[PDB]
RNA sequence: UCAGGGUUCGAUUCCGGAGAGGGAGCCUGAGAAACGGCUACCACAUCCAAGGAAGGCAGCAGGCGCGCAAAUUACCCACUCCCGACCCGGGGAGGUAGUGACGAAAAAUAACAAUACAGGACUCUUUCGAGGCCCUGUAAUUGGAAUGAGUCCACUUUAAAUCCUUUAACGAGGAUCCAUUGGAGGGCAAGUCUGGUCGCAGCAGCCGCGGUAAUUCCAGCUCCAAUAGCGUAUAUUAAAGUU
């Protein structure tokens, strides 16, 4: 409730503020830098991986179903992911130890719905995209 | 014929041995009109030759009809041949432009600084 | 059940497939909002207070 | 690298904040069919000229009354309404353009002109007649609808010299069927 | 980006600074601690007759590597300006064309008649019925007129060309010269249609849909929104009187 309000108390006021910002949780991991060296991907939309393993997760209840999910090892980085394949059927289409480009689930690092710790999904399969193979316009090169 | 010519903002300039104006051209229902029929027009309005006449830089204005461009007369051939620029000489005969590549230029010249005295076997043949 | 549970692209692979019925082409630019804006308000047919919608099926 | 190019550009509209608003999609529905309109940014258009005439008069009201600024942009901006034919001669002061509407600049467009001065059947005619070559402001042949008519330039708009009405040649429909027409009693 | 007060960004065409693989030393000159100058050490690396000799694209094009991520080894000094002993020679500075849905301005994809049925005014008539004048569609299908998108001759354009503007000859009945990207439970415009699946496959920013009669999955039809454009990931401003 008392905040000083005298001619000359500049400093006191744009100090104190200066302080109280790195209480906001959004303003203190975009400015420590700790998020960055933390985030898989270093600042980028987007990344390329290769391909490990594919897998079922279960999902969280009130809801029931096995999620379609892989596991990625980044090309920059070496280090290990796990990503969501979207639509019907889409897992047919992957195979096993190659290229996949793989973007965000649209909550900046949070996971989304009833899939439990999955932070990734899978965009394109060995420079053909997902949607273009779903809908019949391209095919797998072989 | 309806083809029509007529002169804008004209000056005499002595200093160059010329006078040089603006030309509209009104030609309703054709073409543009060729450079050759509108020199021999401004030659019937200043009563000179039209060996002397240089024009260019013609425009047509959107829905036609109408066209600007510029032109020059001088007081002599000779004084002509050598005021004009050499390119409006070459579009009618005057003058003649070497047929040589700016490669080929370039490159005879990075061989002449290899060797010294009397030169002339990578100059000539080379 | 037929086959095993956790089996990828089930009932796009079940669903029995039918062809497009179309023919004719649709307007484009502004003579499909000239349609609209006829359609919309030139000539309409009155209803009670509880108005209906552009797709009502039943 | 240096360049003697110039890179000056600016939009011309903006979009709506809500973009399911009820009470708006019909507003903006009845202004282009009573107007004879393409798409929804071609009324956006409109919206940003007025909104950026209105934000000059209300920072010239809060001047003096005789601010050599105030009698200066204010007596220019006046001017200008007047000459598009927007506003009355006899009104004449800042006050009164606060009251201005859209459809006081959408009546001002070519292509209502062409309509309601009688040389086309509806509004959507009009525009066919423009973008097909067949109509003139003074001298010069004229081909975008948007065009705004001033108040002096409102009393000369006409057919083309070069066109099949207006005193031209035959369209190529016209030339065709007559020839072949012809060609009907043999070697044509 | 923004009521007023602010928050975030600025490698990048103008101005100032620094540097030519990393450090150091120096010649010439009015001007350099210069790298399209030189000497040496340190890191790379080319040729050799093994004695020796030669090197610096963070200039313009072009290549490898990197990565989510960026164009042609084209033409010319005609324009704008600079250098020299010079009215004359030179310039990958600069200009021109190629690639280019980074991004901004303009703007097509149907107009109008006739005919049948349809809406509503208005008149004669108690009512029925008829006359009626101005607007909608849409089908078996009618009719004549207008035009550029394309093809291609000539002039104009320019250093020489291309493009734009100008102009002869061909060029439209719709079953093509065929508009797309996302949606239809709520927030939030738009189906309590019809077939398949059966807590499976899948959807779902968030709340939630699916366990044999699904407004939400997969499809057909119909409808909604913006439109030559529309969807998704990620940084950031407003909303945030949640600094």
């Amino acid at each position: 409730m008392g905040k000083c309000r005298g001619l000359r108390t500049a400093r006191k006021l744009r100090s104190h503020r200066r302080d109280q910002k790195w209480h906001d949780k959004q303003y203190k991991k975009a400015h420590l830098g700790t998020a960055l060296k933390a985030n898989p991907f270093g600042g980028a939309s987007h990344a390329k991986g290769i391909v490990l393993e594919k897998v079922g997760v279960e999902a969280k209840q009130p809801n029931s179903a096995i999620r379609k999910c892989v596991r990625v090892q980044l090309i920059k980085n070496g280090k290990k992911i796990t990503a969501f394949v979207p639509n019907d059927g889409c897992l047919n289409f992957i195979e096993e130890n190659d290229e996949v480009l793989v973007a965000g689930f649209g909550r900046k690092g949070h996971a989304v719905g009833d899939i439990p710790g999955v932070r990734f999904k899978v965009v394109k399969v060995a420079n053909v995209s997902l949607l273009a193979l779903y809908k019949g316009k391209k095919e797998r090169p072989r | 014929d309806t083809v029509t010519i007529r002169t804008r903002k004209f000056m005499t300039n002595r200093l160059l041995q010329r006078k040089q104006m603006v030309i509209d051209v009104l030609h309703p229902g054709k073409a543009t009109v060729p450079k050759t029929e509108i020199q021999e027009k401004l030659a019937k309005m200043y009563k000179t030759t039209p060996d002397v006449i240089f024009v260019f830089g013609f425009r047509t204005h959107f829905g036609g009809g109408k066209t600007t461009g510029f032109g020059m007369i001088y007081d002599s051939l000779d004084y002509a041949k050598k005021n004009e620029p050499k390119h409006r000489l070459a579009r009618h005969g005057l003058y003649e432009k070497k047929k040589t590549s700016r490669k080929q230029r370039k490159e005879r010249k990075n061989r002449m600084k290899k060797v010294r005295g009397t030169a002339k076997a990578n100059v000539g043949a080379g | 059940v037929h086959g095993s549970l956790a089996r990828v692209g089930k009932v796009r692979g079940q669903t029995l497939k039918v062809a497009k019925q179309e023919k004719k082409k649709k307007r484009t630019g502004r003579a499909k909002r000239r349609m609209q804006y006829n359609r919309r308000f030139v000539n309409v047919v009155p209803t009670f207070g509880k108005k209906k919608g552009p797709n009502a099926n039943s | 690298m240096p360049v003697a190019r110039s890179w000056v550009c600016r939009k011309t509209y903006v979009t709506p904040r809500r973009p399911f608003e009820k009470s708006r999609l019909d507003q903006e529905l009845k202004l282009i069919g009573e107007y004879g309109l393409r798409n929804k940014r071609e009324v956006w258009r409109v919206k940003f000229t007025l909104a950026k005439i209105r934000k000059a008069a209300r920072e010239l009201l809060t001047l003096d009354e005789k601010d050599p600024r105030r009698l200066f942009e204010g007596n220019a901006l006046l001017r200008r309404l007047v000459r598009i034919g927007v506003l009355d001669e006899g009104k004449m002061k800042l006050d009164y353009i606060l009251g201005l509407k859209i459809e006081d600049f959408l009546e001002r467009r070519l292509q209502t002109q062409v309509f309601k001065l009688g040389l086309a059947k509806s509004i959507h005619h009009a525009r066919v007649l423009i973008r097909q070559r067949h109509i003139r402001v003074r001298k010069q042949v004229v081909n975008i609808p948007s065009f705004i008519v001033r108040l002096d330039s409102q009393k000369h708009i006409d057919f083309s010299l070069r066109s099949p009405y207006g005193g031209g040649r035959p369209g190529r429909v016209k030339r065709k069927n007559a020839k072949k027409g012809q060609g009907g009693a043999g070697a044509g």
